[PDB]
């Protein structure tokens, strides 16, 4: 009932201000041919009522998914989007947020032998989605797997503390596959929400109202 | 390995929630702070030259 | 609690002209801001021992299941080489240069406040 | 200058986290099945049976095995092999 | 009176008497941005404090 | 004897005295909710009136918006009630908000019930204390209620009448059906030529009533090409439909 | 002490001006800074994994071996690819040792 105090230009409102002005970004507004007053001030604040909020949608995406792709990298911790419901979970999500905002475009009603092929093209980018995060979250956790049981084989065989070389340069390159891993925890939370901006995107468009009637010069 | 869950609705619901958490929390708590001061420099920054001179022409005191 | 320039306002005309420039550094401190003095400590909050008993009944049981998870000691290894890099990255990152990059992420911490310009709020 | 304000107040949770973690905790209890590795029996077969033979091997596995493949408990003999 | 009315305007705002009461409304113009800025950067950095 | 315990139950516990016996705790909510429903009951309404007097003073601004929608909808004026709460009004102005003041205003534009206080103090929350594109969420037959209730009682705000006529475009128009546009447009252009005040949103108001001339008379288009030829000497040019594309 | 205050004061003087890089001299053998640090790294996981192992050696590994074996084992339950052999090895062994 009481809300908590906000120090101003804390490094989480300055992040958070960042991320969500990039996401904003992607999908920025078309420029009326008129001028900006306040005759066409109603016609902006409409134009802005039928977009949708995918600048908060893609922060909403890209914040969910960097912590739990990041999860996988702190110790004792798996990524949530290393399950196969969790990431494909939200390919869907996203691959239906845009339809349902497709469909609305019209009366909800769903759009000669071309459309079956535009219809599986896009509806590959559902699964397309979701897998590409489920594959990478998966993929370079398991190489890890398999990597540390092989540089586990040799200080298990040999020496521990001895024969040294043999382990440090796989140690290193086990080491190495924890810094890609870094590295694409972070890019496949852009690229899953760079994409959810542009499937979303491509329904975004509805007609400027602007005025019907004028009174020139 | 583990592939399939034991349930897939369970953990698809699992996004669902956390992702709307997310959403809620941005909405909410987050963007409220976010643009309370994003826009106390902006009306500040926009208004500046229109700000002032609008005063300037008010204060009697030149 | 009323506006501090009324009552500079009135301390100042309730003054007599002898101890006017007397009167002048406690009618400053009258109206400056309260700025709220450094408490005693009473340190880790009812929250803050959730978050970290919290979190050290999360890593015990992740650390107990990992224990017997038939490629146990490959799990156990993994939080090693992830702890590795937690580690490098206090002391590799510029944490100085990242608050800077961050201030200017915002535009309200990339430039000064730029409102009211001295000139035009004078009163002669 | 405003610096002692903050430290006054100390850590605290994010500003809705209660319904995240009911909202998890509540999927992963609410799942209307049996609880992963277990089989719902009769009550009849419950009173008759002794603890050590309800608990199966593949849910005890050792706590950190000297073979792969350790389990602590050994259940029911009585197979039907 | 005149010295109560600069005390008022020196307890809020210290920085104006950097600007002399002579080089005053040599410093003015009819619009604000014509106003000269011999003053104006300064006045600006002595309002925001002793840091 | 079942139905006759039942009976005398209902006939000496479940009453509408007893009803607004329990509606003498909080006011506004009781008198906003049952009135949605369809309670009118005029001289029970008297028993709320009296009841929140005590309390006008001290109200939240959406309970001054939840009492004044009521008693409109109820029809009960209560001219010292009323004065109260345009005393919570021009008391609180900076709280109150567009949404909330064009509910207060069409109370007591039905009422016709005014001071020169309230006046300012609506119009002064209207253009300074809320955003100034709140009037772009309001409906257009909210703002030609609020544009004739500074007509009627001679109320010239030429800062208030700007800020009005943000409101007024072919999207808010467009959300009305053709027989409340119609009630609109020309309740909308008898307020703004009473002030003589011809803003550049005249020409969505005008072109509202002149896409569709089929539903006004000769009279009212009498009334409205009056307004059309004195907007278009302050505006400094000539009327145009756009046909679109 | 006050718990949160005494090794919060130790952490930092740990963390910070605690340097094994310059105390230890070791710029004699290193080039920079960036690669201490690049093989502190590597060295913290060698330390690891010879921790993790020899905290608990007589272990049957999962991990596969690539035909190798630890010491004068061989053929006992360490080295046995069959893992139900290897735990029938093992209670023998058990015993005994
Ligand atoms: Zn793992």
């Amino acid at each position: 009932s009481s809300v908590r105090d906000v120090k101003t230009g804390s490094l989480p409102t300055n992040f958070l201000t960042g991320v969500y002005r990039f996401w904003r970004s992607q999908n920025p507004a078309e420029k009326p041919h008129d001028p900006v007053n306040d005759r066409l001030l109603p016609a902006v604040v409409d134009a802005s009522d039928k977009r949708a909020s995918i600048g908060t949608w893609a922060t909403t995406f890209f914040c969910t998914i960097i912590s739990c792709n990041l999860l996988g990298l702190m110790p004792f911790n798996e990524a949530p989007t290393s399950g196969l419901g969790f990431a494909t979970g939200l390919g869907v999500s996203v691959w239906a947020t845009a339809t349902i905002l497709g469909l609305s475009k019209t009366g909800f009603k769903f759009p000669f032998i071309f459309v079956p092929l535009e219809t599986i093209s896009y509806t590959f980018r559902a699964v397309s989605l979701g897998v590409r995060l489920w594959v990478n979250m998966l993929a370079g956790h398991t190489l890890l797997h398999i990597l540390t049981g092989m540089a586990l084989a040799l200080p298990f065989s040999l020496g521990f503390f001895s024969m040294v070389p043999a382990t440090f340069g796989v140690c290193c390159l086990l080491s190495a596959l924890v810094g890609l891993e870094y590295l694409v925890a972070v890019l496949q939370s852009g690229v899953f929400s760079i994409l959810s901006t542009v499937y979303v995107g491509e329904f975004n468009h509805d007609k400027f109202i602007g005025p019907a009637a004028k009174i020139v010069k | 390995m583990k592939l399939l869950p034991e349930s897939l609705q369970q953990e698809a619901a699992t996004a669902a929630v956390v992702a709307s958490w997310v959403l809620w929390h941005l909405d909410t708590q987050l963007l409220p702070t976010i643009m309370r001061e994003h826009k106390l420099h902006a009306c500040w920054a926009a208004a500046a030259k229109r700000y002032n001179e609008k005063l300037f022409k008010l204060n009697p005191s030149y | 609690e009323g506006n501090s320039v009324a009552g500079i306002i009135k301390s100042v005309n309730e003054t007599s002209g002898a101890n006017l420039l007397s009167s002048l550094k406690t009618i400053k401190a009258q109206a400056a801001p309260i700025y709220p003095a450094a408490a005693s400590s009473t340190g880790y909050s009812t929250q803050a021992k959730i978050a970290l008993f919290g979190a050290l009944s999360w890593i015990l049981y992740r650390a107990d299941g990992q224990s017997k998870a038939h490629e146990w000691i490959v799990d156990l290894n993994l939080n090693v080489l992830q702890a590795a890099w937690l580690i490098s990255f206090s002391s590799l990152i510029p944490f100085r240069a990242v608050y800077f990059a961050f201030r200017g992420m915002a535009p309200a911490t990339a430039s000064t406040l730029n409102g009211l310009k001295t000139f035009s709020s004078i009163s002669l | 200058s405003y610096s002692a304000y903050f430290a006054k107040a100390g850590f605290q949770f994010p500003a809705g986290l209660s319904a995240l973690v009911a909202g998890i905790v509540a999927l992963n209890v609410c799942t209307g099945r049996p609880t992963k590795g277990t089989k719902e029996i009769s009550n009849a077969e419950y009173n008759a049976t002794p603890i050590g033979y309800l608990q199966s091997p593949d849910q005890h596995p050792t706590a950190f095995p000297k073979v792969p493949g350790m389990k602590d408990v050994h259940g029911s003999p009585h197979h039907h092999h | 009176r005149l010295l109560k009315l600069w005390a008022k305007r020196l307890l809020v705002s210290p920085e104006l008497a950097i600007v002399p009461l002579n080089e005053f409304d040599a410093q003015l113009a009819s619009k604000f941005e014509g106003i000269s800025p011999k003053y104006q950067e300064l006045l600006s950095a002595v309002a925001q404090g002793n840091k | 004897p079942s139905q006759n315990l039942v009976s005398t139950f209902a006939n000496k516990v479940i009453v509408e005295e007893n009803l607004v016996n329990v509606a003498e705790i909080d006011v506004p909510f009781w008198s906003y909710w049952l009135s949605s429903a369809g309670f009118t009951s005029k001289d029970a309404f008297v028993k709320f009136a009296e009841a929140v007097k005590p309390k006008v003073a001290a109200l939240s601004t959406s309970d001054i918006t939840n009492l004044t929608v009521a008693f409109k909808r109820a029809n009960y004026y209560d001219k010292d009630l009323f004065t109260g709460i345009e005393a919570n009004v021009s008391a609180n102005f900076t709280k109150f908000e567009t949404e909330q003041l064009l509910q207060i205003v069409a109370t007591f534009d039905a009422f016709n019930h005014s001071s020169v206080a309230f006046l300012d103090d609506v119009a002064d929350s209207i253009t300074y204390c809320n955003h100034y594109l709140a009037p772009v969420r309001a409906g257009a037959d909210e703002l030609a209620t609020l544009l004739t209730y500074y007509a009627k009682n001679g109320h010239e705000r030429a800062d208030l009448l700007a800020t009005v006529a943000r409101g007024f475009s072919e999207v808010s128009l467009g959300k009305l059906s053709a027989a409340q546009r119609k009630d609109t447009v020309l309740s909308a252009l008898k307020a703004f030529q009473t002030f003589g005040f011809y803003p550049e949103s005249i020409e969505a108001v005008i072109g509202a009533a002149l896409v569709s001339p089929a539903e006004y008379s000769a009279e009212e288009l009498k009334e409205v090409e009056a307004v059309k030829v004195a907007a278009e000497n302050a505006l400094g040019g000539e009327f145009v439909l756009i046909q679109e594309g | 002490m006050a718990v949160t205050s005494f090794l919060g004061k130790a952490f930092e003087k740990y963390f910070y001006d605690f340097s094994a890089y310059e105390q230890f001299g070791l710029n004699r053998f290193l080039s920079s800074k960036g690669q201490y640090v690049a093989l502190r790294h590597v060295g913290f996981v060698m330390v690891g994994v010879n921790v993790l192992l020899a905290a608990n050696f007589p272990f049957n590994p999962p991990f596969p071996t690539i035909g190798m074996c630890p010491a004068g084992w061989e053929g006992t339950w360490v080295c046995q690819a069959d893992k139900a052999k290897a735990l029938e090895m093992y209670k023998e062994w058990k015993k005994s040792n």
